[PDB]
């Protein structure tokens, strides 16, 4: 049912923050842990995350997250340092136990990507 | 000539208020201390009339028992607000299909301002929702065209202590003796203590948990044996040990419904798919039932008899009904009172709206528990309703038979210090 | 506390509104018995003969009949309906013995 | 000679203290006590013991235990406040002149069980109580809503006039009169001791006084100063005038949900027969019992043609004469019976839903239509007269208190005294 | 001459002993009554009179307030003309009844007998 | 003199002895000071005395107790330090005032002075 | 050598009770007078033990006033229907300027009739109100989000007026007085009361205001004067006069929230000058500092003392409080705790919500007060905390604190009339 | 987990079973998990983790234990024709860039 939106897209000043949002659809906002593509010309590695349902955020492997699950406003939400011009990709949101039950630990990757967008660093 | 005595050993039944002796909603209201070295008089050659299914001590622990509850309730977050229409849907699984028993609903609240609402949504057990329209999406809970819910504090405990319940000064307790007493008529062993031991108490239908075990064999206590139309309680010499699981995790979101109202509703269910089950070992039951029978049928000699479900009504009186650590269980029992005369799995339902009273002027929503939950109890005794052969099922009651099944060796007596009787021995003057 | 109550007389021997009600009655209870053996004449005492002679019509037993022989309990119930009666002939005799000592061109 | 000290002694004072009522109900609810079957009275001899029934304590515990009652009683019940909303009104129907004169036809939009849904609802209200917004507006709203809590009567619980006798704590007693002629105050000559009074019916009425005792004078006549015009005069019969008060109708009832257990009623049609209530007072009894009436008045006021006039203005509360017939309350006009120079008459009345039923008006009681018809029989006790050449009488009345005081003018309370003081026989017996 | 009045003295003395708003009421009236019944008795024992319906004493009987008596007429036959000629004195009375209990005991607390 | 008065007087100076919420609160009180008066007029008569000031009684000293001379103990010492002296000894002399008065009951019970 | 009774023996052990209040809210509740002249008695040659410390009539004083002021909130117009997003901007006032404490905010709320709303204008004080936005004029009122707020029915002012404690019967209050008495210990000059003297249930923070000076020199009273963690209790011989102002004339209206109930709104401020400020004179609080100081160093001899202002922590612990005509000051004492060892202004603010003690459920509002407001108090005692030479610091403390300072000097006692000891003596005829 | 799957871009006309094993330092916590494209899309889940399915998978395979997660894509012929990639949902935040082993 999911649908994903791709992240507000951009054409940042070159070490500005990646601040971008993927508005969310067909899916409980409130839970749905989210994490942000870490996208790269060749491919995306590693993510920045952030999740409703365990009122939780994490730091990106690279530069920052800035992460958010902004469930009330229906949209996933993120804003990395340092934009590099090389970063300048397009990163799919996606998000993992969107169900309202869960058969397994949290242990298994998301599958409900986005279109995604780039920051044009 | 006539003597006046002060100070005879002698008293009448009578009916008085007896008090309650000893976060947690029992302590804190029966904050009165326990005697640490209660004294227990056995009274030679004294016989006394007992009767359990007259005795007002049962119904004194049913009214404070509900006074307390609805005490402990009252000061609490009321619900009222979320009396809306909810749009619901399927609870879908992380699994290719729908987790049963859930409805995943979504409504508008109005919030801590009165100019904002906003679209909120939580996981509800089905058994708590009611369909408004045939052919619709559209629900409501289940108490709010009937009565007020309120929300139990999270910082509230009704876990059981024992209590004790002492008589006050002028009156005296008499505790029956005799290993082997049925409930009614002559008790030839009696003694006097000032406070009961201390029964837990338990709110529990169909099976009887974490009572005091009978001596002397197992005891089939009824108000008439040969009239069908009353409860007999079986009193269990050994218990059957029973262990009750919700093997999954909740996790819940908290709603604010007003000035510092917060809401407590089911957000995702992470774990097994079975909601819950209870674990019964196999040869222990079997034996139980065994015995069990074998002293039916010297009250119905030879006839053949057999167990089956109960028979009808919701699911306080179908299920085995209890609170396991806070959270409330409706287990099938058809998987024991199935017979004719390694371990049983008992498949469990939860529920959140809850009365487990009489009265159904308010209803008490339990907010959902974090964790996963494990209950280990013990069985000490069954409620059965009996209906050639004869049929037992295991009936439902009003609840005061987890109370008359501890009281009923306890009978309250007034003291009566004055007395007269002849001599002859007139009084002196100056 | 009760001792042998299963024994013959020949063997005699020596929320807040429900806590205040219980304590209430505790109060009345002992100073109904006090105040009835005050007007008997017998305060102060566990003991206390009277003027007033047993009825053959409350029991027509006699003393080794009545005392060894009977349970407290039994006698109680045995001569239950004539308690009124003997409490009201020793409220009498109490004022007669006052009628006496309160006569004038005594003290 | 010396001090003897007696214990048991006969003697009382003046006191005031809390009296017990003794025998679905209010009144049987919590007046829950029984009566002694076997009630005593002791006769005194030559004891001038001082009466005053106006100043008499006994009356104004009776009133406050009245008022805490039927607050307590009215307490746990349905609000009606969800329904205070612009009503939308037009004419009442139900006659097949589409005029029923009393009452209006009046819709509103109210929340239902499901709290995010309102619902169109109409109901029939009389016009007593329903007020206009603004003038040439078909807008109303209920009388007294913004300024009071109205609650409804729930019909869970019977009000009916049971009679309870007040009955005296141990250390108290109650000092009877039994002078035919006592007359509210001074010294009762012929008196005697009660633990109890008899049993006095909570009936509750503005100008006459129903379902009381009667005189044994032919007439009395009570009050602290007849002479004084500020003071009220209350005028006991030997004789019961009988009055029958009739609602000619049946009104169908409607049930709005309004919440979780909770509804409103309210009269949703009128079957017919438009006269809205009226009573029938005996046309020859009133002639006979008014004239014996002044015959008394002449004994105080000595003049040829003394007058009565109708109440001479207020709310219906002091205008009409007011009873609760068998669940409706009924506001009559006695302008009819009060008007004279010194086979039954017709007094029109009025039905009222809304009621402030005591002086204490920050709070109403919205009184439930009543199916089917009510013919209340009652009789005529007593009469309650203010006054203003010669002197003219109205149908005037008091603070309600009257109504107890009528009946407990023969009682007062008095605290035991055992212990004497210092009578002398005898030295001290010494050793 | 309140002579057949002494008899009873019993039958008043023995009628002194036997919806939260109602509540507190009704314990008002009991503890009450409860507190009148021990004022007399610890008045009485504190005159030396426990255990009496009737005693006697050793006061002045003063002619400050106490005028002539007669042979069984003044000894009047109305208990409440007493309590409006003779109470006048009550406090005088009692305090005199106190005064002369605290002078028995201290002519025999400890200095006379064993 | 006062209520307590010469409340630190020597033992050989002794001389002699001589609106629901606040409903509940007062009615406790109450309740408790006729308990208390009650409860020292039961525990005097227990031990044989009511009506008196000064009892005597059929108890005799340890003296090992105060291990002390009466013309001390009852003289060159405060009746509050009299309280304060007896060194939890208390419960033993009122165990030994109802022993005593249990002995005259049992010495009374055969009763026989009678017509 | 033998036993002998005594009752009505003057002696006493140490104990607790309920003391009864005796002689608006204060006359009203405490409706039992007093004895007009009451019996102090001397006690010849008795030394007690006294600590204000521990002395529980402070928490039962403490506990009943709370009481009290619910008990007089409670049957009050609510304000719940005010919870609406307020659209504010900057206040005026007659003078065409702007007021920097005030705001003019307009709001919907419910009128007579529920199905109508209105829109109202009300000023509040910015110290009352909370942003819900960042750059935008979107507010709601302080305690929304937290409490239901009550607003105090204008017929009551509170006013303190002496109370006095008395004993139940049984019981009696001892009073020391020795002039010099530190608190706690030994005190060699006592008598007995009936009841206390009247003190004035007056609430301020780091100035005690009103009550009686001390007999002897300043009294520096701490339970442990080494740890700097114990409230310092000061009290002075000679009082200092404050005068404490409001010269605004307010004006105010009222908005019908709902049937029955209304708010009183702040209508319009004219004559505008200051918001509120205090003046004590000069010299006095000099040399009244000063000698305060000479007590300290005798407690810290061979220091320099020096005094760090307005201490720490939130508006009402930092700065100074108080109920003048009924509007509530929150005043600045930087200027009167800065030294180091013809008059002083005090800037100072005013609220409109009110949380006083440590519960802040039932916030209360104070409505506002038409006309200008002067009052004169008398400042008795200082609360000082610790904390290389010592330095003091004014600030709160508990409530409790402020009855300690007027409860030292009693204590309560239970009388014990029973008691034995020797006369040898044996009683006469067995 | 910070280590690429075994791929070389290995692809055939079917049974492409470029079963590169997702030997992300043998370390994935069992946690191992695959996508694919051959689009300028986002890939879509491949396999679940572990041995399980991708929801409505078809002409796929897998398997792990946090290593070895050898991956043959049954006999998948133009539904192997997508570049793929391995990642470790519970390891490290791993990817691999593995291969395009789009036949
Ligand atoms: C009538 O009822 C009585 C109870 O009121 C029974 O008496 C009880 O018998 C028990 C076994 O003999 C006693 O237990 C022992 O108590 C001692 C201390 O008293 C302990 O040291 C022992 O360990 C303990 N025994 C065990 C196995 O734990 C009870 O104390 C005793 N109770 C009382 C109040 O005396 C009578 O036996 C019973 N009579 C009949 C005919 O059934
Ligand atoms: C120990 O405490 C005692 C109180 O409990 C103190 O006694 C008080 O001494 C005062 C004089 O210093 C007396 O003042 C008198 O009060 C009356 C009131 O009506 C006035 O007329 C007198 O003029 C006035 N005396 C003078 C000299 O002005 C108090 O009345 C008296 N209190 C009592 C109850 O007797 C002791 O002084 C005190 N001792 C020590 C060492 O501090
Ligand atoms: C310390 O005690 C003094 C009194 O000794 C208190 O001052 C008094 O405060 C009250 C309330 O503010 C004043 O009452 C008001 O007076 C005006 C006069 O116009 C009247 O209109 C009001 O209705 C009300 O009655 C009172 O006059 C004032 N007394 C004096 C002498 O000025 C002071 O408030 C106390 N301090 C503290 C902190 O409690
Ligand atoms: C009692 O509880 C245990 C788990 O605590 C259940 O054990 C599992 O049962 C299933 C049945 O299909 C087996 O496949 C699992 O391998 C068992 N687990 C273990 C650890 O042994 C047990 O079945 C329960 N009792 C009953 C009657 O179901
Ligand atoms: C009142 O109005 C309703 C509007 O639907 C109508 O059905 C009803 O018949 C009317 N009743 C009367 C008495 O006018
Ligand atoms: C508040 O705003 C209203 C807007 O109509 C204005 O009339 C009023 O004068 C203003 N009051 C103040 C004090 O600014
Ligand atoms: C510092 O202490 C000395 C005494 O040691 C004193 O004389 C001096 O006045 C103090 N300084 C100040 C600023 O008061």
């Amino acid at each position: 049912x999911x649908x994903x939106x791709x992240x507000x897209x951009x054409x940042x000043x070159x070490x500005x923050x990646x601040x971008x949002x993927c508005x969310x659809x067909x899916x409980x906002x409130x839970x749905x842990x989210x994490x942000w593509x870490x996208x790269x010309x060749x491919x995306x590695x590693x993510x920045x995350x952030x999740x409703x349902x365990x009122x939780x955020x994490x730091x990106x492997x690279x530069x920052x997250x800035x992460x958010x699950x902004x469930x009330x406003x229906x949209x996933x939400x993120x804003x990395x340092x340092x934009x590099x011009x090389x970063x300048x990709x397009x990163x799919x949101c996606x998000x993992x136990x969107x169900x309202x039950x869960x058969x397994x630990x949290x242990x298994x990757x998301x599958x409900x990507w986005x279109x995604x967008x780039x920051x044009x660093x | 000539w006539v003597t006046v005595y002060y100070g005879v050993p002698v008293w009448k039944d009578a009916e008085t208020t007896l008090f309650c002796a000893s976060h947690n909603v029992w302590a804190t209201h029966c904050c009165v201390p326990t005697d640490p070295n209660p004294q227990e008089i056995v009274l030679e050659n004294v016989t006394e009339n007992f009767n359990m299914w007259k005795n007002n001590m049962v119904e004194q622990m049913h009214e404070d028992i509900i006074s307390l509850w609805d005490q402990s309730l009252k000061p609490c977050v009321k619900l009222t607000p979320l009396c809306v229409t909810l749009n619901c849907t399927n609870a879908t699984a992380s699994n290719s299909s729908i987790i049963e028993g859930m409805k995943n609903c979504s409504f508008n609240i109005t919030t801590e301002l009165r100019d904002k609402r906003e679209k909120k949504n939580a996981l509800f057990y089905k058994l708590d929702i009611v369909q408004l329209d045939g052919n619709s999406s559209q629900y409501r809970l289940i108490n709010c065209n009937t009565s007020a819910i309120t929300q139990a504090c999270p910082k509230v405990s009704f876990e059981p202590i024992p209590i004790h319940y002492c008589a006050p000064a002028g009156f005296a307790i008499l505790k029956c003796n005799n290993k082997t007493f049925t409930g009614t008529g002559p008790c030839n062993n009696v003694s006097t203590v000032q406070c009961t031991h201390g029964i837990k108490p338990v709110v529990s239908t169909q099976l009887l948990l974490n009572g005091s075990l009978a001596e002397g064999e197992i005891i089939i206590r009824s108000e008439n044996i040969t009239d069908n139309g009353k409860t007999i309680l079986v009193h269990l010499n050994e218990s059957v040990k029973i262990e009750c699981t919700r093997p999954n995790n909740k996790t819940r979101t908290s709603i604010r419904i007003g000035p510092g109202q917060a809401f407590y509703a089911t957000g995702q269910v992470i774990g097994d798919i079975r909601e819950a089950y209870c674990n019964i070992s196999e040869s222990t039951w079997n034996e139980t039932l065994g015995k069990v029978v074998k002293q039916l049928r010297k009250h119905f000699p030879h006839k053949n008899i057999t167990f089956q479900p109960s028979s009808g009504g919701d699911l306080e009186v179908t299920t085995h009904s209890f609170n396991c650590g806070g959270e409330f269980f409706y287990c099938n029992t058809s998987g024991l009172f199935n017979s004719t005369w390694d371990s049983i799995t008992l498949p469990c339902r939860i529920k959140q709206i809850i009365n487990m009273w009489q009265e159904v002027g308010r209803a008490m929503y339990a907010p959902p528990i974090q964790g996963n939950i494990t209950c280990v109890s013990n069985i000490t005794g069954l409620i059965l309703t009996r209906d050639n052969t004869e049929t037992f099922r295991p009936g439902g009651g009003d609840m005061r038979d987890n109370w008359r099944s501890e009281l009923y060796k306890y009978k309250v007596v007034k003291i009566e210090p004055l007395g007269v009787a002849p001599t002859a021995c007139k009084r002196r003057v100056v | 506390f009760l001792g042998a109550a299963g024994s013959t007389m020949g063997a005699a021997s020596m929320w807040g509104i429900k806590q205040l009600q219980a304590r209430v009655l505790a109060v009345e209870h002992y100073l109904r018995d006090q105040q009835l053996l005050g007007i008997w004449g017998c305060s102060g005492k566990l003991i206390c003969t009277t003027n007033v002679p047993w009825n053959s019509t409350w029991s027509n037993k006699t003393l080794s009949e009545i005392w060894d022989n009977m349970t407290w309990l039994q006698w109680d119930k045995e001569i239950s309906n004539y308690t009124q009666i003997i409490y009201g002939l020793l409220e009498e005799s109490q004022n007669q013995q006052e009628k006496n000592e309160t006569d004038n061109l005594t003290c």
